[PDB]
């Protein structure tokens, strides 16, 4: 079943990158007068 | 989030719901016994 | 008939009155002093 | 309104409305009865605690 | 102004401020009763 | 006048109130003060336990508790001068004592403080309310230290007023009552528990939603006693859970009630709960479950094997809890798993 | 058990016959 | 008497379910004008 | 556009979505969508699990005889203990099944996006601009559903004895604890007890005295409750006439007047005595139990006087013997 | 008159000291297990 | 609120208090301790005292057996009982 | 599993008879405008 | 049959529904177990 | 059976988190 395995990590891993690149793009902007 | 027209009410008058109600409370009288087998 | 724990009623009883008693008495007397 | 037969049979005992003594009136005989009533049950939660004794008054089952 | 010693407030501060002490001192006593 | 005198007095600020509540408030609430504390520091409870309880006797805070009466007077009072102890200070100090006082005392300065919140209120143009939501306890107390003995056998089995020996009071339920199990009970978790969260996230839900009002690092000076400006954007703050919890809590009259509600009724179901173990009424129950457990014994749900920690819970203490039964059990009569 | 559920509608009924005989909409002749 | 299991989950459901509709339905209406 | 991840960008940040999702909300919106997902199923059908170190099958599926108190999804077994227990390390599903796998799923899961829930708890202070000592008051939980299955699994080795995911689970997981930690006789528990209890209390404190002093807007006709629109400029209640009734009532001075206290003291008194206790459950996570007098009040001669603790110990022992009987194969519970 | 702090301090290290004491009292107190 | 009954920081940081009381508080802490020295608050509470919990040889607890006689059982067993 | 055998109409009628009661009331006044 | 004037409406709002219906839902599916047995 | 009870509350509450949340009654700013 070492299918699973993997199919599992991307899944995983795409997010776990889509979580830093949103974070990486700095947030010192998205806020109350973008400052 | 625009109303849409055909919002007509609903009814079932004071009578109307005693005849509802006694064709019901018939039938369930009626059946309860072959409800029990 | 008095039977001792009878007596301890009573005895009970005149202890309340004394504590109430003593109580309101005192009572009045400071607030009669205003 | 709509009287009747009882309507008028009982109308005064309920027209009395505000009918109320003057003053403090009567209280003090209350304040007597009360206390007064207090050890009634105090004496009888006693005795039947078992707190409070007497004689062909043990309280149990047995009673006859 | 001249405000009394013997206070409402007084009275109960008391009650307790008498006690604890007096207690603090059984207890700081027993502190020691071995055997 | 003459009432309205004793009235006008103790009826007007002074700092600590007193009222015509106060009466039986203030002594009653001392007493139970002291109570509880002479106990604990002089006071034995080797006559009824054979176990300590007192400071002078070498417990410790943990350790003091002002006993609960031998399983030979049951309910009865125990008084001072009564039949048993008869106004001997030492002696009605040894057959425990103590506790009926304690507890009936006490139970007074509830009944006497809540009035208390109502005197007060009814003279200050507020809503009762408080005094009401203080049933809470009323009702806790009085199932729990008077119901539920006076269901049992004797004033015994009743809490103790300590800190551990209160404990026991716990355990003993489950192991016995098992409690932890019983509906009733549950929803008391469910008030208390579900309240607290209630409670510390009005609070600081309130603290962030507030109006930079003041001058720098002190929001806390910032806010004005003085009159009407909501300190908490109620806007900032749907729109906030609203979206981060799917809801929001619009009013502000709804929610700093609904506090209210939450815990109090939880206590009352308590309460009742209890008043179920009074007549050891009690959810150990679960036939569906036990019927099923003779036959097929290799099926097992937590409950039977939590059940089982109850039923070691019984044989081992029992003996000791309940001296007076003077128990017996020989070294193999007890349950025990295979090693220790 | 059951006998109550009969008896039951058998009730139940005998009432919808005093609703919709005493608190029945009333003929308007207009 | 050995009877069907359900009798009451039946014929009571089969009362309180639709009866529960029409009462509904009625004071749904009769609170047209606020009363009810 | 000049690239389309653009809006992708300000949806997730987007300060009006119904239902905010920060970027911890890309992570926590489904690490606990899986993680519900397991559970919901494992708890209407699923097999019993060897949980304690034998081959003891204990049962915990509605469909498998629960009710829904004596309801649980169980944990993994002490065969595992630490060992990572993924799906995929498990030849047959079923084994999977039976060495309780689902736990860790569930468990590692909510555990996981909890947090983010706990980040994306503030990055909406932040997209709001909110003061956000918030997402701090939330801690105090996720510490303790973190200690009750992260920290005191690693202290005792085994997820094997981590806080059944279940009803009947949970008053498990403890009455053995109290066994073996005498938890009941922790100061921090107590600490935690402690606000517990309080803000419970004080929880019905705050809110008694608003709705007490509320103010004027209604009949009695209507509802009290109706006086007040979402958005209103000032509150509701005058604070004036609560301070100047609940103050008065015992002391004065043990009351508050500031509104911005007052609310705060309810945020930290729960939120901070939870968190002693989700600490409690840490420090006895590597055997740092609870107190302990046994035997510790003796006379003269040494005859030795029960200290109301005994008891405590005794009904503690009755715990001790029984729980978990096959598998320990020993003197010591050192485990 | 006397500053306020001063009398502070002196009447804290006396919780402090007497609470201090209880410790002690506890491991050569009666209640210790010797 | 308007509030006016004798000020605090004014008596613990009061001369007087401080004359009155320092003489007089450990008066107290004092008399508990001389209550517990003397081995009077043990007679006080009938609390027993680690020499005298139970006899010499017995290994039994002197427990109150009935409610009524009670005072004679706690006699007989502080009777017996050294 | 041998269990209660007012389960159903126990668990079940304590469900949709106070659960009924809400409804009611709910489009007794959604009603008020004649809308629902 | 003279028209009482206390005939004042009555209310259940869109919300204060969803709480009751949680109520109930909620107990029911904690009592429903021990009413099983 | 009864687990299909437990199962069916279960349910529809979920359910009555979808209307008391997306079809609840709004907040209104005046
Ligand atoms: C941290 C995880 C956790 C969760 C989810 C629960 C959940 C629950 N506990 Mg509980 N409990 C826990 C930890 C937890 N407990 C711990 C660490 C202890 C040791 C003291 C206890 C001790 C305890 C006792 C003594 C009792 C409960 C009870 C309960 C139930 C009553 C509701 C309640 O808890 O009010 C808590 C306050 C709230 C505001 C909770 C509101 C949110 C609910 C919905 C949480 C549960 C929702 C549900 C699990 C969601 C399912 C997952 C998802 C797919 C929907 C509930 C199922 C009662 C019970 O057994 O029912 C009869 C009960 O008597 N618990
Ligand atoms: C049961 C029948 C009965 C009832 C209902 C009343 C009712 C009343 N009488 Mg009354 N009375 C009665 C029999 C009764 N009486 C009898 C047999 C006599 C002797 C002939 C009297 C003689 C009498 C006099 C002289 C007066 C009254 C008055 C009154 C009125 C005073 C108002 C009041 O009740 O507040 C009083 C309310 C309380 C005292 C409530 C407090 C009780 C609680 C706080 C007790 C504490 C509870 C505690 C936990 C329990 C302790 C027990 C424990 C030790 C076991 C009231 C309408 C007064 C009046 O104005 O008449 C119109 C009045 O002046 N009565
Ligand atoms: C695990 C989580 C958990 C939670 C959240 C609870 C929560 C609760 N349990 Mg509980 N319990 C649990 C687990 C839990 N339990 C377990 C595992 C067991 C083992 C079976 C028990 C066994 C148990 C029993 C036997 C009882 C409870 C009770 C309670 C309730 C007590 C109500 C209260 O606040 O005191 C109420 C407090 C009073 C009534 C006294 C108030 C006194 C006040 C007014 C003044 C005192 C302070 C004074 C002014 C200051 C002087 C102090 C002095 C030292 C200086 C509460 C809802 C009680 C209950 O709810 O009964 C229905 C109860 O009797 N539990
Ligand atoms: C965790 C336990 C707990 C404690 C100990 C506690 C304590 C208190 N609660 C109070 C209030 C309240 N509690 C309330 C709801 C609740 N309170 C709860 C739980 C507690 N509440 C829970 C169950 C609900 C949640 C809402 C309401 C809202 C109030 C009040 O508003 C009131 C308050 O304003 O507090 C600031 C205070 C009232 C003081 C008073 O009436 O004295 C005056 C008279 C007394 C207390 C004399 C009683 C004498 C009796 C009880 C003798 C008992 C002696 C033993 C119990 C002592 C043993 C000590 C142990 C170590 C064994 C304070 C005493
Ligand atoms: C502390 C919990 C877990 C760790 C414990 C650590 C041990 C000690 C740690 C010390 C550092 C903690 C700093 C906390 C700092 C903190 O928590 O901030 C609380 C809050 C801080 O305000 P903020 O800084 O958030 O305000 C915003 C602006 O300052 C920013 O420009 O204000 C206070 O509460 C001050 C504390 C006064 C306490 C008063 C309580 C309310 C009523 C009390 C009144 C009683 C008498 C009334 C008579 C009328
Ligand atoms: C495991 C499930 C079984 C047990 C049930 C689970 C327990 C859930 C706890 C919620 C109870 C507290 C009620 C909130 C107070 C309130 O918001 O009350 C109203 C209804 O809101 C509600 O509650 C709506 C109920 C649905 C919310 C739950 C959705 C779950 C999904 C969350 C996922 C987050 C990522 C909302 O407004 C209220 O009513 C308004 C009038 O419409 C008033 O103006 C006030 O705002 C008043 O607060
Ligand atoms: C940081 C503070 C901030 C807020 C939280 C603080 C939490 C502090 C918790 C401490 C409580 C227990 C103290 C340790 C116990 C100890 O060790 O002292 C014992 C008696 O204690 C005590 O007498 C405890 C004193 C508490 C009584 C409070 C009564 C309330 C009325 C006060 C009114 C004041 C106007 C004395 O020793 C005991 O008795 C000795 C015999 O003399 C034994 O030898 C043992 O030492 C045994 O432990
Ligand atoms: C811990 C998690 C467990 C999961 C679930 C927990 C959620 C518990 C929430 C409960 C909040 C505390 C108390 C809620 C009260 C409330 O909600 O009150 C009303 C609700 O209606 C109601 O529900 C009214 C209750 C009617 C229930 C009907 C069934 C019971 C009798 C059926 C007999 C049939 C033979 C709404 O408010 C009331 O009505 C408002 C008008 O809409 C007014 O403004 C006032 O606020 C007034 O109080
Ligand atoms: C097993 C199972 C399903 C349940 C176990 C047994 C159960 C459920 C028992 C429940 C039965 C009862 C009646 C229990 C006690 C009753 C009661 C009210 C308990 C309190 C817990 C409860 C019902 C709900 C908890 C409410 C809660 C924790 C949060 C909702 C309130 C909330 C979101 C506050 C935060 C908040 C603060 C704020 O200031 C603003 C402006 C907004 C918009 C907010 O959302
Ligand atoms: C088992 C059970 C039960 C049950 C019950 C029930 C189920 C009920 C009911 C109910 C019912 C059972 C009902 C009813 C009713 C009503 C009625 C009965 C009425 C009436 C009416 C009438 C009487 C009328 C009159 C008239 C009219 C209407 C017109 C014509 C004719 C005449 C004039 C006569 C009980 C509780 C017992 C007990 C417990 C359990
Ligand atoms: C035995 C039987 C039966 C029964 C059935 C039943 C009993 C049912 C039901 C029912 C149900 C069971 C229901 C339900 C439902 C609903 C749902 C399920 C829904 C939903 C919702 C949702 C899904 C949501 C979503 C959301 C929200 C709301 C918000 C937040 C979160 C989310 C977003 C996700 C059948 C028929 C099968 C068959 C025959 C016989
Ligand atoms: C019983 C009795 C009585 C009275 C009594 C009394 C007088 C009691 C007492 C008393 C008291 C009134 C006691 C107490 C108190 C107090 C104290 C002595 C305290 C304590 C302690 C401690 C140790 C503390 C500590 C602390 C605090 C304070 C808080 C914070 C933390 C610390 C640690 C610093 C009567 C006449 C009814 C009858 C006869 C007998
Ligand atoms: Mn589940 Ca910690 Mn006791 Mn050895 Mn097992
Ligand atoms: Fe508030």
């Amino acid at each position: 079943m070492e299918t699973l395995k993997i199919t599992v990590y991307i899944v995983v891993t795409f997010f776990v990158l889509l979580f830093v690149f949103g974070f990486l793009s700095g947030d010192p902007a998205r806020n109350p007068k973008r400052k | 989030m625009e109303p849409n027209p055909n919002r007509q009410p609903v009814e079932l008058n004071r009578t109307s719901l005693y005849l509802g109600l006694l064709l019901i409370l018939v039938l369930a009288l009626l059946f309860s016994s072959y409800f029990f087998n | 008939t008095i039977t001792p724990s009878l007596k301890g009623f009573f005895i009970g009883l005149l202890s309340g009155a004394v504590v109430l008693g003593l109580t309101f008495a005192v009572l009045i007397a400071i607030s009669q002093i205003d | 309104a709509r009287r009747t037969w009882l309507g008028d049979i009982l109308r005064p005992l309920n027209s009395e409305y505000g009918k109320v003594a003057p003053g403090w009136g009567t209280t003090p005989l209350m304040a007597v009865f009360m206390g007064l009533f207090l050890v009634f049950l105090l004496i009888i939660l006693e005795i039947y605690n078992s707190t409070l004794i007497l004689d062909g008054v043990n309280v149990s089952w047995k009673a006859l | 102004v001249s405000y009394p010693i013997f206070t409402v407030r007084w009275v109960a501060v008391h009650t307790l401020a008498v006690p604890t002490i007096f207690f603090l001192g059984a207890i700081a006593a027993m502190q020691f009763i071995q055997r | 006048g003459w009432f309205d005198i004793l009235d006008d007095w103790l009826k007007r600020d002074r700092f600590v109130f007193v009222g015509w509540s106060g009466i039986l408030l203030f002594p009653c609430a001392y007493l139970a003060l002291g109570g509880w504390l002479t106990g604990t520091t002089f006071v034995t409870s080797w006559y009824t336990h054979g176990l300590a309880s007192s400071y002078l006797e070498g417990c410790n805070f943990l350790t003091v508790a002002v006993s609960t009466p031998a399983n030979s007077m049951g309910h009865s009072l125990l008084l001072l001068w009564g039949p048993e102890a008869q106004g001997d200070f030492t002696r009605w100090c040894q057959l425990g004592g103590l506790w009926t006082f304690i507890a009936l005392h006490g139970a007074f300065g509830l009944i006497g403080f809540m009035l208390r919140q109502f005197e007060i209120a009814r003279l200050v143009g507020v809503r009762p309310y408080n005094a009401i939501a203080f049933s809470a306890p009323i009702a806790v107390f009085v199932s729990v230290f008077l119901i539920y003995p006076l269901g049992q056998s004797s004033w015994f089995f009743a809490p103790s007023f300590g800190v551990a020996a209160i404990f026991r009071f716990l355990l003993f339920f489950q192991g016995f009552h098992n409690w932890t199990l019983n509906p009733f009970h549950m929803m008391g978790v469910a008030g208390v528990l579900g309240g607290a969260l209630l409670c510390a996230i009005h609070g600081a839900t309130v603290e962030n939603t507030l109006f930079q009002d003041g001058e720098g690092a002190s929001t806390f000076r910032a806010f004005n006693p003085t009159q009407a400006e909501e300190t908490y954007s109620m806007v900032t703050a749907n729109r906030f859970w609203s979206q981060i919890f799917g809801i929001a809590f619009s009013n502000k009259r709804w929610l700093h009630f609904f506090m209210l509600f939450v815990p109090v009724t939880g206590l009352w179901m308590s309460a009742i709960g209890v008043v179920g173990l009074a007549l050891n009424l009690r959810s150990y129950d679960f036939i569906s479950q036990e019927i099923r457990a003779a036959e097929d014994p290799e099926f097992e749900t937590f409950y039977t094997k939590n059940l089982l920690l109850n039923e070691g819970i019984r044989a081992w203490m029992a003996p000791q809890d309940q001296p007076h039964e003077n128990f017996v059990f020989p070294e193999e009569v007890l349950p025990r798993g295979n090693a220790l | 058990m059951e006998t109550i559920t009969y008896v039951f509608i058998f009730a139940c009924i005998i009432a919808l016959f005093f609703f919709a005989i005493f608190f029945r909409e009333p003929p308007r002749i207009t | 008497m050995e009877v069907n299991q359900l009798g009451f989950i039946a014929t009571a459901l089969f009362v309180l379910v639709p009866s529960v509709f029409l009462i509904i339905l009625y004071v749904q209406t009769e609170s047209q004008q606020k009363s009810s | 556009s000049a690239n389309l991840w653009e809006r992708f960008c300000n949806w997730v940040t987007s300060t009006d979505n119904r239902l905010y999702v920060g970027w911890f909300g890309v992570i926590m919106i489904p690490t606990l969508l899986a993680a519900t997902i397991c559970f919901v199923i494992a708890f209407i059908a699923a097999p019993p699990v060897d949980i304690d170190g034998i081959r003891e099958p204990v049962s915990g599926s509605l469909l498998y005889g629960n009710n829904i108190i004596t309801g649980a999804v169980v944990p993994s077994s002490n065969a595992i203990g630490l060992h990572f227990y993924p799906i995929w390390e498990a030849a047959s599903l079923d084994e999977w099944l039976y060495n309780g796998g689902p736990y860790q799923l569930i468990i590692f899961h909510f555990l996981l996006g909890a947090s983010c829930y706990m980040g994306r708890q503030w990055e909406l202070s932040y997209r709001l601009g909110m003061r956000p000592w918030i997402c701090v008051a939330y801690s105090a939980p996720l510490a303790s559903a973190f200690a009750v299955f992260l920290i005191y699994p690693i202290g005792q080795g085994s997820f094997s004895d981590g806080m059944p995911l279940g009803i009947s689970g949970t008053f498990n997981f403890m009455i053995v604890f109290q066994a073996e930690h005498n938890i009941l006789m922790h100061p921090f528990h107590q600490l935690g007890v402690a606000g517990v209890f309080g803000g419970a209390l004080f929880c019905a404190m705050h809110g008694s005295l608003v709705t007490s002093s509320l103010i004027r807007e209604t009949t009695e006709t209507e509802s009290a409750n109706y006086g007040y629109k979402f958005g209103q400029e000032e509150e509701t209640y005058n604070i004036v006439a609560a301070h100047g009734y609940f103050g008065r009532l015992i002391f004065q001075y043990a009351s508050f007047n500031n509104s911005r206290s007052l609310h705060f003291f309810l945020a930290a008194w729960r939120v901070v005595g939870v968190w002693f206790a989700a600490l409690g459950i840490s420090t006895m996570a590597f055997n740092l139990n609870g107190f302990n007098f046994n035997h510790s009040v003796i006379d003269a001669k040494g005859n030795v006087i029960n200290t109301w603790a005994d008891i405590i110990n005794r009904a503690n022992l009755g715990m001790e013997v029984m729980h978990e009987r096959n598998a320990h194969n020993f003197p010591l519970d050192l485990a | 008159r006397i500053p306020l702090w001063i009398v502070a301090t002196v009447a804290g290290m006396g919780v402090i000291v007497i609470v201090g004491l209880f410790f002690y009292g506890a491991y050569a107190g009666l209640g210790s297990s010797l | 609120g308007t509030t006016g009954e004798r000020p605090f920081s004014d008596i613990i940081t009061s001369v007087r208090y401080w004359v009155i009381h320092s003489i007089t508080i450990p008066a107290l802490f004092i008399a508990g301790w001389l209550f517990v020295s003397t081995g009077l608050a043990y007679d006080v509470f009938g609390t027993p005292r680690p020499d005298s919990y139970y006899a010499q040889e017995q290994r039994s607890i002197p427990l109150v057996t009935d409610r009524f006689e009670a005072k004679q059982q706690v006699e007989t067993f502080l009777e017996q009982l050294k």
